[PDB]
């Protein structure tokens, strides 16, 4: 799975 | 808002033979919303402890899910699936045909 | 030949009940190999293939705090869509995400995918390019501007083209006992008079890995797609597909239909008739 270390990917 | 009618198929995992263990399914897919609750009657009672696959879906968004029970069919014995779904005025009933 | 990854999220807003339930699931090719729900007691990522068990409790973490992490995004973006769509606060609503690959028998990265929906229809997708995006409405384009400005394009194309891949040819390797095996069909044929003058041939091929099948019927050498009932392609439970195809005949002409078993599992094509 994606490491979302992200959520520079709110919608 | 869309919503999708889920289509029905109920069948075993092996061709049925009197006597012998075998897994009967329903499988239900192409519905929407997810939420949905299929049982399987036995003479027209349901089963209980009837489990069921994870939810997931097809390309189309459409969900689909696997309900299974461990079973071994006799002659006398009569077998459906009741699905319900709000895209249904009443729960839907399929019997269960040894060559479908 | 060629294998998929693939993971599907589905979060489910339910107003007043609580929190959206979150559940996910991975799969190579056909096979289904993890699981998350967050009605579930452990609140862990489970294993549901056995060769997934052979990875240590460093993968079980990063991939419970992935999975939670997921199911965060999609609960503050289940707020976001529904003032995009000036929806009511009691309404349930969903969101759908899919992403994954495709690699080559080689093991060579051939395709990614990222793909999202709301309400079972389109929203935003990926392109082929793996640097563009595609919205889908008027929504969908106020999240195709933040992601724009996020660089997201380029963290998907990342993952698609790395952590992805070299994860999915690790399992091809590791589960090789299971994911590569290729179960071929168990064909039979049956027979059911509808009256005396016309009868029904059902074609049958059952315990076959991978999904992928092909059933057709033909009068005299012709094909038939005009009679032919195709049931849609059916787990047995058991890692294995079944599926049937129907045709309606007069009475005493069965032997000019023949069915046709195309599979990845068997050599040549099958043919059988009644």
């Amino acid at each position: 799975t994606m490491v979302m270390e992200l959520i520079r990917m709110i919608k | 808002m869309i919503q999708r009618t889920p289509k029905i198929q109920v069948y075993s995992r092996h061709p049925a033979e009197n006597g012998k263990s075998n897994f009967l399914n329903c499988y239900v897919s192409g519905f929407h919303p997810s939420d949905i609750e299929v049982d399987l009657l036995k003479n027209g009672e349901r089963i209980e402890k009837v489990e069921h696959s994870d939810l997931s879906f097809s390309k189309d968004w459409s969900f689909y899910l696997l309900y299974y029970t461990e079973f071994t069919p006799t002659e006398k014995d009569e077998y459906a699936c009741r699905v319900n779904h709000v895209t249904l005025s009443q729960p839907k009933i399929v019997k269960w045909d040894r060559d479908m | 030949g060629s294998h998929s990854m693939r993971y599907f999220y589905t979060s489910v807003s339910r107003p007043g009940r609580g929190e959206p339930r979150f559940i996910a699931v991975g799969y190579v090719d056909d096979t289904q190999f993890v699981r998350f729900d967050s009605d579930a007691a452990s609140q862990r990522m489970e294993p549901r293939a056995p060769w997934i068990e052979q990875e240590g409790p460093e993968y079980w973490d990063q991939e419970t705090r992935n999975v939670k992490a997921q199911s965060q995004t999609d609960r503050v973006d289940l707020g976001t869509l529904r003032g995009y769509y000036n929806q009511s606060e009691d309404g349930s609503h969903t969101i759908q995400i899919m992403y994954g690959c495709d690699v080559g028998p080689d093991g060579r990265f051939l395709r990614g995918y990222r793909q999202d929906a709301y309400d079972g229809k389109d929203y935003i997708a990926l392109n082929e390019d793996l640097r563009s995006w595609t919205a889908a409405d008027m929504a969908a384009q106020i999240t195709k501007r933040k992601w724009e400005a996020a660089h997201a394009a380029e963290q998907q194309r990342a993952y698609l083209e790395g952590r992805c891949v070299e994860w999915l040819r690790r399992y091809l390797e590791n589960g090789k006992e299971t994911l590569q095996r290729t179960d071929p069909p168990k064909t039979h044929m049956t027979h059911h008079p509808i009256s005396d003058h016309e009868a029904t041939l059902r074609c049958w091929a059952l315990g076959f890995y991978p999904a992928e099948i092909t059933l057709t019927w033909q009068r005299d050498g012709e094909d038939q797609t005009q009679d032919t009932e195709l049931v849609e392609t059916r787990p047995a439970g058991d890692g294995t597909f079944q599926k049937w195809a129907a045709v309606v005949v007069p009475s005493g002409e069965e032997q000019r239909y023949t069915c046709h078993v195309q599979h990845e599992g068997l050599p040549k094509p099958l043919t059988l008739r009644w």
